[PDB]
């Protein structure tokens, strides 16, 4: 703003700002194995 | 004489990024017959 009277005169300005960021991550892995092995596949008593 | 001049102003912008990968892989087998360290290959 700007003015003038009469003599006298007067002027301002302004910024203002204002600013964000955010990032987020989640990672999940699970793993299962179940094996079996049989190399005498029958006992009988 | 009196003056007065003025001006006002207001700005945006925004951003955005995403990514979502998501996998499942699954396997199930048997064998009968041969021999345990080649039949566990």
């Amino acid at each position: 703003s700007s003015s003038r009277k009469r003599r006298s005169s007067s002027s301002s300005s302004r910024s203002y700002t204002s600013h964000t960021n955010e990032i987020h991550k989640g990672k999940s892995y699970q793993l299962l194995v179940v094996e079996n092995t049989v190399e005498v596949a029958q006992f009988i008593n | 004489t009196k003056v007065e001049h003025r001006c006002t102003t207001n700005k945006l912008s925004e951003k955005h990024e995403g990514s979502f990968i998501q996998g499942a892989e699954k396997s199930i087998s048997l064998i009968r017959g041969g021999r345990s360290e080649y039949g566990a290959a």
